């Protein structure tokens, strides 16, 4: 439960009443739903977690009714699905993963795109235009070539089962970009913009020195894997 | 009669349990599959070639006018011969999605070139229904009559979800056998038409259908309804005398208990039936030859071939016809630490 | 809030309770009757208009996710 405001009863817009002072916390999240399932076979998420994806569009339209504070009361619903990983956000919605071309969710840029052009972009993604081209795809009215069926789309290829608020997930964000400085001060310590082309040796000789360097000065042992608090 | 392990040599976790070979111009192609399309093969299908034991499959590539298909779990699978016009096509329909969803669209699946090195290009047009279309629904069965002379198309069978009323968050995964009437389906134009039948007292699923000279033969037929495994064996004679398609039944002493076969041609009408399952907990063993003449079906058992203890073990197996007497069975494999290949694979063998 | 296994307060119970008690802990069956207000499926509502393709009752506690799938074996299982 993220925000809870007030509309009644007109003229203004939401007042909010309620606001969650520490929505990161475990202790506000609240499970529905758990299964003895991997995350990989769609066939098994999608038959189960169906009935919900219903309850939530179903519930869209209506209005509560409720016994709250003495009173019958009505209430009415905004939904922002954005607790999910790239993998399973990028999964749910038809598109391709994940060294795919089209590495945006949000944009339409490829790689060499995204290398060129850094900064001057604008939003697109969504939901029901992500619909509309997987038609564009499924019925091919234009009897394209697969390579230029996949450009039409711009990477619209499996039906979106699911709509995902087009977010960005701020935790794994921080993870990238931390096993990327990572990976460029091993590539510092030794010479990578005078020698281009190194092996693995020095990749695990660059990152031992490192790693000593690390534990020597801010005390801090390597990790198998960068978790969160390692990164700040 | 003989059965050989074969080991998939690599890509062998796009198999599911459901699926489907359509063995069409030489090389039989693997359709359905586990997952999405990866980019690996952004079509969906495979050439499967079996050569001193080793599964190898191959990625086909789709024509430019061509619409593309997502992956069918159960559908209809339908051999439309080799005649005008551009023969010779299969129709597929209608499945459920990789996402689960029950897919009422007709697709029509063609061969167009090759090579240039061995290659072979498909080519998938979409066929509209006007209707009177069957609702989405799996498990059922499609089959091409040739009566006088006009070629037609019948549809029966099949289990679908509740109706969209009673659909219930709670009766979601429940599927009820949709009523029983036969859809008369020309493949051009795309006009359906629905019949329905008195000894047709429900519908069935999972009974594999049989046609010839524009009769149809229906064996098994697992009823959830009542949970029977009726070993009538059901008959059909259809007509197509313009404008109505008058059709009629009769209702045999003996079929079989045999839900969910694996029917090889092998002769020009001789069959094996391999089988799935005579029961709900014990699954079928015994191989049977079917025959079909004018006369009518003619039924033989056939020495089984000897099961490995894994084999004949299996709580479930599934699997499919590479046809021309030959089959090819996959089984459920357990091992710790997982395998993962789940799936082991034994090539069946007629004579 | 601390895992403690039903068996380990019923202990603790006896044990807080035999010494020095004036009981303070409560006994686990009016724990497990005083939780019911807690979990769902307990309070009434409505929604207007009626929701689409979803029962009635407001007394659901927890349900089994298969959601009455055809467990018949010759199916996907
Ligand atoms: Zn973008």
């Amino acid at each position: 439960i993220m925000s809870i405001s007030i509309r009644l009863e007109g003229e203004d817009d939401g007042i909010t009443i309620f606001q969650e002072q520490k929505p990161n916390s475990e202790l506000s999240c609240r499970p529905l739903c758990l299964m003895f399932v991997d995350e990989s076979d769609h066939e098994t998420l999608t038959a189960i977690l169906g009935p919900v994806v219903a309850e939530r569009k179903a519930m869209m339209e209506s209005r509560l009714i409720i016994s709250v504070g003495g009173l019958l009361r009505s209430f009415r619903f905004f939904f922002r699905g954005t607790g999910y990983d790239e993998k399973m956000v990028r999964e749910m919605e038809g598109l391709e993963a994940s060294g795919s071309t089209y590495i945006c969710t949000l944009c339409d840029s490829t790689r060499a795109e995204a290398s060129q052009n850094m900064v001057l972009h604008s939003i697109t993604r969504s939901h029901d235009e992500n619909l509309e081209r997987y038609e564009i795809w499924r019925k091919n009215p234009f009897s394209e070539s697969a390579d230029e069926l996949r450009d039409r789309v711009k990477g619209v290829s499996a039906k979106p089962f699911m709509e995902t608020q087009p977010t960005l997930d701020a935790l794994h964000c921080d993870i990238g970009n931390a096993t990327e400085f990572y990976k460029i001060f091993q590539d510092e310590i030794g010479e990578v913009y005078q020698k281009p082309n190194p092996s693995r040796e020095e990749r695990r000789r660059w990152r031992s020195t490192l790693d000593k360097q690390l534990r020597k000065k801010m005390k801090l042992k390597p990790v198998m894997r960068m978790n969160g608090n390692y990164a700040r | 009669m003989s059965l050989q392990p074969l080991t998939a040599v690599n890509c062998g976790s796009l198999v599911q349990p459901g699926f489907s070979l359509l063995d069409l111009e030489g090389d039989v192609y693997l359709f359905g599959q586990k997952g999405w399309p990866k980019r690996s093969c952004p079509t969906g299908i495979f050439g499967v070639r079996i050569k001193k034991g080793e599964l190898k499959l191959r990625a086909i590539s789709f024509s430019n006018n061509s619409s593309y298909l997502p992956p069918l779990r159960c559908p209809a699978i339908a051999h439309f011969e080799a005649q005008d016009g551009k023969p010779e096509c299969y129709l597929i329909h209608g499945g459920r999605t990789p996402n689960n969803e029950l897919s009422s669209s007709l697709y029509m699946l063609s061969v167009d070139s090759r090579g240039c090195n061995r290659k072979v290009t498909l080519r998938c047009e979409e066929k509209e229904l006007v209707g009177d279309v069957p609702s989405a629904r799996y498990g059922h069965t499609l089959s091409v009559i040739n009566s006088r002379g006009k070629t037609a198309c019948v549809l029966f069978g099949g289990r679908s979800y509740m109706p969209p009323t009673e659909r219930t968050t709670q009766n979601w995964n429940s599927v009820v056998d949709c009523p029983p009437q036969v859809y008369l389906i020309d493949l051009e134009f795309g006009c359906c038409t629905a019949h329905t039948l008195p000894e047709l007292t429900d519908g069935q699923s999972f009974h594999v259908a049989l046609a010839r000279q524009d009769c149809v033969y229906f064996l098994g037929g697992h009823i959830l309804s009542s949970d029977c495994r009726p070993s009538r064996l059901i008959r059909l004679h259809v007509e197509l005398l313009l404008g109505s398609p008058v059709l009629t039944c009769t209702i045999l002493h003996e079929g079989l208990t045999i839900t969910s076969a694996i029917a090889s041609p092998i002769g020009y009408h001789e069959y094996i039936i391999f089988g799935g399952y005579q029961s709900e907990t014990q699954k079928r063993m015994e191989c049977t030859y079917v025959g079909l003449d004018d006369v009518g079906v003619h039924m033989e058992s056939r020495e089984p071939p000897q099961w490995t203890s894994e084999i004949s073990h299996s709580r479930t197996w599934f699997g499919g016809s590479l046809g021309k007497g030959t089959a090819l069975v996959a089984i459920p494999s357990e091992g710790n630490p997982t395998p993962p290949e789940a799936y082991h694979f034994y090539q069946v063998s007629f004579q | 809030n601390t895992f403690l296994s039903c068996s380990q307060y019923h202990k603790m119970y006896r044990t807080v309770k035999a010494t020095s008690g004036r009981q303070i802990f409560q006994p686990l069956h009016t724990l497990r009757n005083a939780e019911k207000e807690l979990l769902p499926g307990f309070h009434q509502f409505e929604w207007q208009p009626a929701l689409k393709n979803v029962s009635t009752s407001w007394d659901v506690g927890i349900i089994d996710g298969l959601s009455g799938w055809t467990v018949s074996v010759d199916d996907v299982p």
